[PDB]
């Protein structure tokens, strides 16, 4: 049961810098049968390195790898715009969970918006409230729903866009699912945002029937 | 010029049996082993097994032992894999791969890959989307969008003014609801002053239901 553990999980860097990804095996393994892969969103993985050292046919000279026994590394110099993806580590059947290369950017604050349920949707018997966060960095953010003033949990789903190509920001949208009965039993609906770019948590709310 | 082409996306109910194909192009089909790899939607890679096309011999992973059978067709260049007794956690992308150009780097460092076959395992039926608007509110700019709720299966395309607006648009990935139907929202940031004059229209298209919808977005 050879277990490959690769770290760090997330690495935020700027173009032109150095990148190091370590893949540590649980027990000693043979260096002649290791591989490094790269996978971008929507595509199949690319083979980068085979045997821990040798580079696959067609990959540039800025990719290199080494190691033996437990620990193996992958080093990439001169980061390009297309080198931000996920990198996997493989040894026969066993794989690694992965490591992500993120674009680094100055801290940005999310513009918070909210939208009350539509009059059309309230005919079906279910109400939905949506909270919107626009162009923020880093990706880590927490959105908490507050019907009236009670913290809601278990009735929300979130979607996060991938990092932008130009400004390298993120966008998040959380939804709230309540029935027509539960929606008409309350007045105030709020979704507060906690982000390191906000000096204090920002709360946007509205009042039902107003 | 080695090329591997797979089957299209398929949707099946738990317990059924899905078969996906993988056609070779630029090499002797029987000369190299053919592997199969599964990748969950949010997770990583998982190895299923290989089939030697020259003899038909197989070797499956311990997890799929007794649930999967890999066949081949030498007349064509297609290698098949069939996963029986499906359940919900089998929903993933299924790739077929092939070892590299070297000799003794192993049969597992795969240099050539297929395009992948999406397989969704669910008990739901085909349902069309329901589009609801998101009305703008009161500083320097305002945001608005439309919400696509309750549709199956994925995907749907969302555009604005019939593809006349690109900057500011943000189409989020879908979320699987407990009812089995997906849902997503798509928004756009616009100047707060052009709110009363410029008209904004949502465009939703769901092919599995053959449903084309244009929706009006206006402040209530």
């Amino acid at each position: 049961e050879i277990v490959l553990t690769q770290s760090p999980g997330t690495l935020s860097l700027s173009p032109g810098e150095r990148a190091t990804l370590s893949c540590r095996a649980s027990q000693s393994v043979s260096s002649s049968y290791l591989a490094w892969y790269q996978q971008k969103p929507g595509q199949a993985p690319r083979l980068l390195i085979y045997g821990a050292s040798s580079r696959a046919t067609g990959i540039p000279d800025r990719f290199s790898g080494s190691g033996s026994g437990t620990d193996f590394t992958l080093t990439i110099s001169r980061l390009e715009p297309e080198d931000f993806a996920v990198y996997y580590c493989q040894q026969f059947e066993f794989f690694g969970l992965g490591s992500e290369l993120e674009v680094h950017r100055t801290v940005a604050a999310p513009s918070v918006f909210i939208f009350p349920p539509s009059d059309e949707q309230l005919k079906s018997g279910t109400a939905s409230v949506v909270c919107l966060l626009n162009n923020f960095y880093p990706r880590e953010a927490k959105v908490q729903w507050k019907v009236d003033n009670a913290l809601q949990s278990g009735n929300s789903q979130e979607s996060v866009t991938e990092q932008d190509s130009k400004d390298s920001t993120y966008s998040l949208s959380s939804t709230l699912t309540l029935s027509k009965a539960d929606y008409e039993k309350h007045k105030v609906y709020a979704c507060e945002v906690t982000h390191q770019g906000l000096s204090s948590p920002v709360t946007k709310s509205f009042n039902r029937g107003e | 010029q080695v090329q591997l082409v797979q089957s299209g996306a398929e949707v099946k109910k738990p317990g059924a049996s899905v078969k996906v194909s993988c056609k070779a192009s630029g090499y002797t089909f029987t000369g190299y082993y053919m592997h199969w790899v599964r990748q969950a939607p949010g997770q990583g890679l998982e190895w299923m097994g290989w089939i030697n096309p020259n003899s038909g011999g197989t070797n499956y992973a311990q997890k799929f032992q007794g649930r999967v059978t890999m066949t081949r067709d030498t007349s064509i260049s297609t290698a098949y894999m069939e996963l029986s007794r499906l359940r919900s956690d089998d929903t993933a992308v299924y790739y077929c791969a092939r070892r590299g150009s070297c000799d003794y780097c192993g049969d597992f460092p795969w240099q050539y890959w297929g395009q992948g076959t999406v397989v969704v395992v669910s008990s739901a039926s085909t349902k069309g989307p329901s589009v609801f608007p998101l009305a703008p509110s009161s500083g320097g700019t305002a945001a608005l969008g439309c919400l696509v709720k309750d549709y199956f299966p994925e995907p749907v395309t969302v555009s604005w003014n019939s593809g006349a607006l690109t900057s500011g648009v943000h189409t989020f990935p879908a979320v699987l609801q407990s009812s089995g139907l997906y849902s997503l929202s798509s928004v756009v940031t616009v100047p707060s002053s052009s709110l009363g004059t410029q008209t904004y229209i949502c465009n939703v298209n769901h092919k599995p239901s053959n449903t084309k919808v244009d929706k009006k977005v206006e402040p209530k």
